[PDB]
């Protein structure tokens, strides 16, 4: 988005820290091109006396402003993919209740217990759990108060800047660029999925290339799904987002909301406000204080479900700003966030749909580096979705998600202490798609240190896990 | 390869 103003004005915000991931046993027998983010500023491993806090809001390249027409297209798309998305979901989607926004209901996940509360509660000193009871189902004092004063339009809040603790591309690490988790105060993360709960529930359930959601899927087991719906078209593509979160421009997050959170369709009056307050945000780092308009927090509630929606109809918008009567059934795509794969049977040039998406701020490559050209004939064993490959299993003859062995090093290489063991056993959930002679050079270094699962108990459980009756009919 | 980075996150957690 754009920095409207920077100003040095009271407090400081300690975000700076060192990072808690170890290096294991694994990084010493593969010495991955990977290491833990630059979590401050004076890191040796950084390039030449580069500043850590200047590459981090380097992403605010502006916020794009758009024409009336451009405006009057986007919303058209807006609609028509929100009238798809509740034709399919339903209308019931009534405020949830106070308990239902603590404990979830079927599809969207309890509040987390214990995470960063926000502000002004790190400016207090005090937890999640000291402001909210999450074994009862209700709030405390401040709570239910400001849950009144989002009720009343009169809230105004602070993002609380953080510092991505991940292991990162060892390039990526040395140029600086730590990402970074926009940790909002926990009242709007409750009242969010207060007016917007049930939805995201929906979202979840109905994840697939019909709603272009990937949101709530178990990759697991969806990929038999999502792979042999894909490899009916003639044509995918992998695309791929520069700063996809950052440059949301301000006039397409404001019709969004206009269009999909409408009163038309079940949700509060306030449903379209709360979201509304994202555009323009105010960001705690350290001692800077940076008012920021346009783009989106990366890290507030449902931000995976509204870049998923934003996503969607941006495919809509350039392919109509380009050729000629395109309808939602004229492609298929599936999201996840920035994570998107499309298909058509028509042979459409994302080449030339560039300065379609630049007219929202976004820029399009493909995600595939090759020359940077967006080539024609891809099928769907050749896209990167949610960091895996789609594969056809030699065995049983399903879609398989393969991550490269690359990644998978990187993954081993790198453990917080005394977590290993609990790692290694869901890491071999991921591994066990690359091979038995894989898994067993993936997890060589562990031996006799740690319990590693059998190649054998994985693979029989992830066949009944596929499908039900895939293990009993073998 | 830009900004989208090789290994960093699988959704955000379990269903
Ligand atoms: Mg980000
Ligand atoms: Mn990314």
């Amino acid at each position: 988005g754009l920095i409207v103003d920077t100003r040095d004005v009271e407090e400081r915000v300690h975000v700076m820290r060192k990072t808690k991931l170890a290096p294991t046993v694994a990084h010493g027998v593969f010495n991955p091109e990977f290491g833990p983010a630059a979590l401050s500023n004076k890191d040796p491993r950084l390039n030449e006396g580069v500043v850590l806090d200047e590459v981090i809001f380097s992403k605010h390249k502006g916020d794009t402003k758009m024409s009336a027409e451009d405006k009057a297209l986007f919303r058209r798309c807006a609609a028509d993919y929100a009238s798809r998305l509740h034709s399919v979901l339903g209308t019931a989607n009534a405020p949830l209740s106070i308990y239902e926004a603590i404990k979830g209901v079927d599809g969207l996940d309890a509040m987390e217990p214990d995470t960063a509360p926000g502000l002004p509660w790190a400016l207090q000193g005090k937890r999640r759990g000291a402001l909210i009871d999450f074994e009862n189902g209700t709030v405390g004092p401040e709570v239910e108060a400001a849950l009144k004063l989002m009720e009343k339009r009169e809230y105004k809040f602070a993002c609380q800047t953080f510092l991505k603790d991940e292991i990162r591309p060892m390039e990526k690490v040395r140029a600086g660029k730590t990402r970074i988790v926009d940790v909002l105060p926990v009242e709007h993360i409750l009242y969010t999925r207060m007016m917007i709960g049930r939805f995201c529930a929906q979202m979840h359930s109905n994840n697939g290339p019909q709603i272009g959601s990937a949101v709530g899927c178990n990759p697991d087991v969806d990929w038999q799904r999502f792979g042999t719906h894909f490899a009916q078209y003639r044509n995918v593509w992998d695309v791929d987002y520069s700063a996809f979160d950052a440059n949301h421009c301000s006039d397409a997050m404001n019709i969004m909301f206009e269009e999909v959170f409408r009163t038309e369709f079940g949700f509060h009056p306030n449903a379209e406000w709360i979201l509304k307050t994202l555009v323009n945000t105010e960001h705690a780092y350290e001692n800077k204080r940076i008012t920021v308009e346009g783009g989106m927090p990366s890290g507030c509630s449902a931000t995976s479900i509204i870049n998923t929606i934003l996503n969607n109809i941006y495919v809509l918008y350039a392919l109509r700003r380009h050729y000629e009567g395109v309808e939602l059934d004229t492609y298929t795509m599936i999201s996840y966030g920035d994570d998107i794969v499309v298909a058509s049977d028509y042979d459409l040039d994302f080449e030339a749909l560039k300065p379609h998406f630049k007219s929202l701020g976004q820029t399009i490559t493909p995600a595939d580096k090759s020359d940077k050209g967006f080539v024609l004939g891809h099928s769907i064993t050749d896209v990167t979705f949610l960091k895996r490959h789609f594969h056809m299993d030699y065995g049983t003859g399903f879609y398989k998600p393969v991550m490269a062995s690359k990644t998978l090093e990187a993954i081993l290489s790198f453990a917080r202490r005394g977590t290993i063991q609990e790692k290694l056993i869901s890491v071999a959930g991921l591994a066990v798609h690359s091979g038995p002679d894989e898994y067993r050079r993936l997890f060589e270094p562990f031996q006799g240190l740690f319990e590693i699962p059998s190649y054998r108990s994985l693979y029989l459980r992830w066949v009944n896990a596929v499908c039900g009756d895939a293990a009993a009919l073998e | 390869g830009p900004y989208a980075g090789p290994l960093e996150r699988q959704r955000p957690l379990k269903v």
